[PDB]
């Protein structure tokens, strides 16, 4: 499920900015 | 809203052009614990000795700032924020400086971050997720009023406070911009596709923020999500949105609104402004003013344990700061 996919990707945590 | 706005206008430039500094020294303040880490510094609660009132202060190391090259985007944060007031935008109260960080002092909100509740809870009905979406589409009709581009909207920005209301925290990537501006800067889910093919932007980037939020906030995920921000930008970009099908006609009709590659057909960037914003369907039951006026009940609240509690934040691991004896970037920093 689209729900699935997202748990088991690697960017679930506190997503960083980028700068640059 | 005209009407406040012109005479928010005002103050804004009242601070604006003659900026608070150097508010606070150190000294009066006591380290408790680091709630919240970030690509430039930390935020800790922090208790203020004399009145024995809690806050969060933004610790800034100035080296790691000018290596990672932020040394204007921190200045238009305190310069912003000691100008700004808003009922859903933290309050800074205090800014000072020292030998080798920068620090911005301001209100706790002990309700921890939209972050946290929304990956617990799973994802947020519709009415809920409205209620949130009304505080921003109105923040950002007032930000973007005083020429202001707010670029970093994600849940970990929004905290949540004691009557389950919002707190935009974080403004350092904050511009004052009449016109375009072309600098890559935000959090890869959230970029509008301008932004990803270098074509020089504007306050609608804001708008596309604020559709990827509603869609994160109603069905537990981004909308454009991959492992790697590379593939991110690359499903932005093609703007082929799916949508779940606990969606309500109305709000997959709204985010087809604001989730438009198209500048020229995007909502909030058009004719009536964000009046196409607060009028579709989708908000209806918005009292806009209830709002405002922080008399709508609140649909969660958080159970805050008393003064300083900090179950609603994650824990993390405490670096000292640590002032050395040489003033490390002066000249850089002169106007913090």
């Amino acid at each position: 499920t689209t729900y699935a996919d997202f748990i088991a990707s690697g960017r679930t945590g506190r997503r960083n900015a980028i700068h640059d | 809203v005209k009407e406040f706005l012109a005479k928010a206008k005002e103050d804004f430039l009242k601070k604006w052009e003659t900026p608070s500094q150097n508010t606070a020294q150190l000294d009066q303040f006591d380290r408790i614990k680091t709630l919240g880490t970030g690509s430039f510094g930390r935020v800790m609660l922090v208790k203020h000795k004399e009145s024995g009132n809690h806050y969060a202060m933004k610790i800034l190391d100035k080296q790691k700032v000018v290596k990672l090259k932020q040394i204007e985007h921190t200045l238009n944060e305190k310069r912003i924020l000691q100008a700004v007031n808003f009922p859903f935008l933290v309050k800074l109260e205090f800014s000072f400086k020292d030998n080798s960080n920068l620090y911005m002092v301001m209100e706790y909100v002990a309700g921890g971050e939209m972050f946290s509740h929304l990956r617990r809870i799973g994802r947020f009905s519709e009415p809920h997720a409205r209620f949130y979406a009304a505080q921003i589409v109105l923040t950002f009709e007032y930000l973007h009023s005083l020429d202001l581009i707010y670029r970093d909207l994600k849940p970990e920005n929004l905290l949540i406070d004691q009557q389950g209301y919002i707190q935009v925290t974080d403004f350092g990537f904050a511009k004052r911009v009449k016109g375009r501006t072309w600098t890559l800067c935000g959090t890869p889910e959230y970029l509008a596709p301008e932004i990803i093919l270098s074509k020089g932007y504007n306050k609608a980037v804001d708008w596309w923020a604020l559709g990827v939020l509603i869609y994160e906030m109603a069905a537990g995920y981004p909308p454009f999500f991959a492992d790697q921000p590379i593939q991110i930008y690359e499903k932005i970009v093609s703007g082929k949105v799916r949508f779940p099908s606990h969606f309500s006609s109305d709000l997959k009709d709204l985010l087809r609104n604001l989730l438009q590659v198209d500048l020229t057909k995007r909502f909030g960037n058009l004719k009536n402004g964000v009046n196409d914003i607060k009028n579709h369907k989708w908000f209806a039951t918005t009292d806009w003013i209830a709002i405002y006026q922080r008399k709508v009940e609140a649909p969660f609240i958080p159970k805050f344990k008393g003064p300083g509690d900090t179950s609603n934040f994650d824990d993390y691991e405490e670096e000292e700061i640590r002032v050395s004896i040489n003033e490390k970037c002066g000249k850089e920093f002169t106007e913090f």
